RNA sequence: UUUGCUCCACACAAUAUAGAUGGAUACGAAUAAGGCGUCCUUGUGGCGUCGCUGAACCAUAGCAGGCUAGCAACGGUGCACUUGGCGGAAAGGCCUUGGGUGCUUGCUGGCGAAUUGCAAUGUCAUUUUGCGUGGGGAUAAAUCAUUUGUAUACGACUUAGA
RNA sequence: GAACUGGCGAUGCGGGAUGAACCGAACGUAGAGUUAAGGUGCCGGAAUACACGCUCAUCAGACACCACAAAAGGUGUUAGU
């Protein structure tokens, strides 16, 4: 067809943080569709990848990725946080990220 | 969900928008707001006038070039009150505030493209029916905006334009509608309403 | 000539006026209003639905073009017998309001394979339609 | 070792007789039968990739005859299933992707 | 909080020069039984010569509403504090039951004189049992013959920040 | 100034991305009111219907979407042209005429796919520049130095000089 | 200038924008969970939550320490005797 989309748009909105100190080990995702926390159960450890570009090659792509997964909501709208292998680099607070739906459990 | 989400900004009020629209652009969504001499404010005009003389004292004394600037456009103005929502002096805010234009009227990239608002921040949903309010064209006009009269010039233009587009509109989904209820009641349009659609 | 208003009538609230219920623990059922407590709230009951008699604010319920008699603090045996007798379930099923409710749950309901028949119905009447708009 | 045997069938779209892992499909509502299938052939032994040693390097670049045979018997079997009801050749054919607006926790399958 | 109407009935330490004292009994709206039976030691200890190292609580009972469907007038009278004295109210209340009007009534004294909840006492409340009995104006304005009204300029919440037509405040 | 400059087509490199992954889908006004349809005596008109959210509408099947056969219609859509308009607020876009060409999943068939081995973004976008082709297009000024004094601390300014 | 206690001095951490003393809590290096005091329009993590009322200020008001306001008045408005 004309999409082939398989994964679920999100944001990638901060890091965990009180008002004035930050913790770059937690991200928050807010991932469209869902706005409570009963949706966001749906989407608890699923992958997420954050796909990105670069210049030079590395091992035939110029394209690389840093994969992560959703372990908890937060708040009361959907939000949920997000541990990945590597941090997010903070440079993509509102950056388009991927939520893949397995593992799945349907 | 959008690329660019096109905002009137008729019937609004200034701060519930900036609020909305300021965390909009921090998420990272483009938003254009046109229309902008047609925001409001809850208040009296006169209440609003004495804040804005107010603002318009405060001036650095040694040099006045340098002190804050009190521009007069109500684009300007609605920039003013979303730039103290950004917190503008990092480089993030920058790049957040890289996606917002805002403008009075709607110039010609968007009068052919489709335009929303924001429910929460409507003044007939939001104020009680009673309480006074301003127009912010009328209150920027009178603390110094020389271009009133041509933006309604313009808009008078633009909507006559708009209304004989929407009669063209209108004609043509009138004959797609009869087309499509001539059409129903076959066994297609009966499985696709026993399927829900 | 004759004097001429516009009317403006909207949905009053009284006994016998038949109401939806918007959020709570029913959400989505019919009562109707059995009396009046002040301004903000209002006694209901659907007995058929089977909401209990409660007392309710006013902005967790939508009221509905639909009303029929009943005297006022009738006891839930009443409001059932007068229920049934006026007949209002399905008056307002017939309504375009209960007909968009179903439609949304349908098509809440519609699976992975029904929504590929959806598709394949939609692009046929879709060819019957656009054939038609070549003639007019 | 808790993988599926699924199959396309290979005559429909493409999909050879293989083994997937459990936590990366959806299991759709739609049901059919497979009663008249012996696939107590297939075992963890069936698919083995006779492993490269280090020397052998593809500096720039087949099938089973058993493979694909077992394929054609098991295909065969499958589509008279399939045939009853209508539009699963064309279902199974397609692809399934995410249009905008598809919501998968409020989406059934 | 949500209130709860408890009896607590009590009573002195029996002693060998009194045996069996006079078992008074209170009507309490409070939250729980603990603040049941504080309020029930606070007013025995303004009224009797009594306190709750010297007496014992013989019994503590919750009453429900004997018809928690019918709609009736409560009339309330009520002493509180203000910043300069203690007066007197009586403020009357149109509602479905005894422990809902008080949630009502603490609100509304909370709301229209700054009082609060160890400022106001409770001295009865009462079902008044026929209209034309009923003395203020907001409430014998909703005691008339087929009360109806509109409720004009319907807000619709919505749950998308954006919203892709200009709404409509029929009702 | 040893063949330089610009534009057009693709050919290869480099360069990055504030962050495509079906579609930004166009009345205006009011909200103690409206929208749409229809009728008439065309109005601040009569009658019917709708809202109670976009949970919509359009699009959406095919090797990341192939190669072929037929039926039914004379529709739908893409591409390069082509005729006629309209648009100056930041127009740089919108509509339309005609023919060509490709596809059509509106309906019914035939062949292909494996081995990426049980997943690894599994690579499909647009931004700038350079260097090659081969096809058009055009053949300047400014500054220093000299001079002026309507100018001037110096710069700067205003003049003149084939 | 004294009395009892707790502190700062000698002490970082979360909150009070900011601050020696206030509130919470005292500190090896890390991970996960839950909270205190304080908050949840945006800056800013978290409900433009729910519910009942009150107030429209041609100097509104917005949180302890704390960064001020009184006597006297007002058919402004609300509730009472």
């Amino acid at each position: 067809a004309e999409s082939h989309r398989l994964y679920v748009k999100g944001k990638h909105l901060s890091y965990q943080r009180s008002k004035r100190v930050n913790n770059p080990n937690v991200s928050l995702i807010k991932i469209e569709g869902v706005a409570t926390p009963q949706d966001a159960q749906f989407y608890l450890g699923k992958r997420i990848a954050y796909v990105y570009r670069a210049s030079k090659e590395v091992r035939g792509s110029k394209i690389r990725v840093m994969w992560g997964k959703v372990t908890r909501t937060h708040g009361n709208s959907g939000v949920v946080r997000a541990t990945f292998r590597n941090n997010l680099p903070a440079k993509t607070f509102g950056a388009s990220v991927r939520i893949f739906l397995y593992p799945s459990n349907i | 969900v959008e690329p660019v989400v096109v905002i009137d900004g008729k019937g609004h009020l200034v701060g519930r928008l900036a609020s909305v629209v300021a965390k909009q652009l921090l998420n990272g969504q483009k938003i254009v707001v046109v229309r902008a001499e047609e925001l409001n404010i809850s208040g009296e005009f006169f209440r609003n006038k004495l804040k804005y003389h107010d603002f318009l004292r405060k001036a650095t004394a040694f040099n006045k070039t340098r002190g804050p600037f009190h521009f007069r456009a109500p684009s300007r103005i609605f920039y003013k009150a979303l730039r103290g929502m950004v917190s503008h002096k990092t480089a993030r805010g920058k790049a957040a505030l890289e996606r917002l234009k805002v403008f009075e009227g709607i110039p010609p990239p968007y009068d052919k493209k489709k335009r929303v608002v924001v429910p929460q921040a409507l003044r007939v949903l939001r104020l009680k029916p009673g309480r006074k309010y301003t127009t912010l064209g009328k209150l920027s006009t009178s603390v110094g905006w020389k271009y009133e009269d041509v933006v309604a010039k313009l808009e008078a233009k633009r909507k006559v334009s708009s209304a004989e587009y929407y009669a063209k509109k209108r004609a043509f989904t009138k004959k797609v509608a009869s087309a499509n209820a001539t059409a129903a009641e076959s066994d297609v349009a009966k499985q696709l309403a026993a399927l829900g659609y | 000539t004759d004097s001429i208003v516009k009317a403006s009538n909207w949905r009053l609230v009284e006994v016998g006026r038949v109401v939806l219920i918007k959020k709570g623990q029913s959400a989505g059922k019919l009562a109707a209003i059995v009396e009046i407590i002040d301004q903000k709230k209002v006694l209901i009951d659907g007995p058929k639905a089977g909401v209990p008699r409660q007392a309710i604010n006013l902005g967790q319920v939508v009221l509905t073009p639909l009303t029929f008699a009943l005297p006022r603090g009738a006891r839930t045996a009443t409001v059932s017998k007068k229920w049934a007798a006026a007949a209002v379930c399905e008056k307002w099923a017939a309504s375009s309001w209960a007909k968009k409710i179903a439609q949304r749950e349908r098509r809440a309901a519609l699976t992975d394979f029904e929504r590929f028949q959806v598709m394949v119905l939609r692009k046929q009447k879709r060819y019957t339609v656009k054939k038609a708009l070549a003639k007019a | 070792d808790n993988t599926l045997l699924v199959t396309g069938p290979f005559k429909v779209n493409g999909v050879p007789l293989r083994r997937v892992n459990a936590r990366y499909v959806i299991a759709t509502s739609t049901k059919v039968s497979v009663e008249g299938v012996n696939v107590e052939k297939f075992n963890v032994e069936y698919f083995a990739k006779e492993k490269l040693t280090k020397k052998e390097k593809k500096e720039a670049n087949e099938i089973k005859t058993e493979r694909v045979e077992d394929q054609k018997v098991v295909d065969k079997a499958l589509l008279a299933e399939i045939k009853k009801t209508p539009l699963l050749k064309q279902y199974l054919s397609a692809s399934f992707s995410l249009k905008n607006g598809d919501k998968p926790h409020l989406l059934k399958f | 909080a949500h209130f709860k109407e408890y009896q607590v009935i009590g009573r002195r330490l029996p002693t060998e020069s009194v045996p069996e004292p006079k078992l008074f009994r209170m009507r309490i709206f409070a939250s729980n039984e603990v603040i049941a039976k504080s309020r029930y030691w606070y007013f025995l200890q303004k009224l009797h010569k009594v306190k709750k190292a010297s007496g014992e609580i013989v019994s503590i009972n919750q009453i429900n509403e004997a018809h928690p469907t019918k709609v009736k007038n409560f009339g309330v009278w009520v002493r509180y504090d203000s910043r300069s004295g203690t007066h007197n109210m009586y403020k009357e209340i149109r509602d479905v039951s005894r422990v809902a009007a008080v949630e009502t009534l603490y609100q509304d004294m909370a709301a229209r004189h700054r009082a609060r909840f160890r400022s106001i006492h409770i001295l009865k409340v009462a079902e008044i049992e026929k209209t034309a009995d009923v003395k203020r104006q907001y409430v014998k304005q909703f005691l008339t013959k087929d009360l109806k009204f509109p409720l004009p300029h319907r807000v619709q919440k919505s749950t998308k920040t954006f919203s892709y037509k200009r709404p409509s405040t029929f009702y």
